[PDB]
Formats: C-alpha cells, sequence, structure tokens
C-alpha cells in the first residue's frame, strides 16, 4: 500500500503510491490481551482474569 | 552661441493600457487513482496517477 506494486504488474491499477499520491492507509493490525481458559483445564486452575491493562 | 535648432529626434508616442478581471472557480476533489492509457501513435502505453488540483 505504502510503495505501489511494479508496472509490470497486473494489479498495478489496484494501489497507487501512498508514498506518491500523499493518501491515507488503513490500519488494521490492533492490540490484544489475553488471559488463560480455565473451562478445559483439570485440576488446579487460575482464575485471576484479564490484568487491568487501562 | 544660440541653437535654433536641436537634436530632438523622433515624435515616438507609447501607450500603456491595463486590463482587470476577478473569476470565481470551483474545483472538485477527486481521488487519487490509476488509470490505465492505451498506446496511440507515438504514445507509448502509460499509467496515469489522477489528482485533485485544477
Amino acid at each position: 500500500a505504502m510503495y505501489g506494486y511494479d508496472n509490470d504488474n497486473k494489479d498495478f491499477a489496484k494501489k497507487p503510491p501512498a508514498d506518491a499520491t500523499g493518501a491515507e492507509i488503513y490500519l488494521q493490525d490492533y492490540l490484544t490481551i489475553y488471559t488463560n481458559d480455565a473451562r478445559a483445564t483439570t485440576g488446579t486452575k487460575i482464575l485471576a482474569g484479564f490484568p487491568p491493562y487501562k | 552661441a544660440t541653437a535654433i535648432l536641436r537634436p530632438i529626434g523622433l515624435h515616438v508616442e507609447k501607450f500603456q493600457q491595463t486590463y482587470r478581471k476577478k473569476w470565481r472557480f470551483l474545483t472538485s476533489a477527486n481521488a487519487n487513482v490509476i488509470l490505465a492509457e492505451a498506446a496511440s501513435g507515438e504514445r507509448p502505453a502509460r499509467w496515469a496517477l489522477t489528482t485533485g488540483m485544477a
């Protein structure tokens, strides 16, 4: 998306170079917190939940 | 020695004119899109990137 395709590529018309146009680039990668899933755990369990990441 | 005649040169008349106009223009905000332009005569095939500045 930033730098476009090669001039010989068939998909060249799809994504114009953002470095040339100055357009925006939609960001799609976001943060995700994790915690253990104790539903299938056998024996002792950790039931702490999510940490207060805020 | 009094001078009855002097080198006054030619009778050249110079005119100056000025022209003023005020225009109001409306320009649309075109998107930056890659367009394919086919080869024709001396013109080779080329990719075209439109821009919104009129």
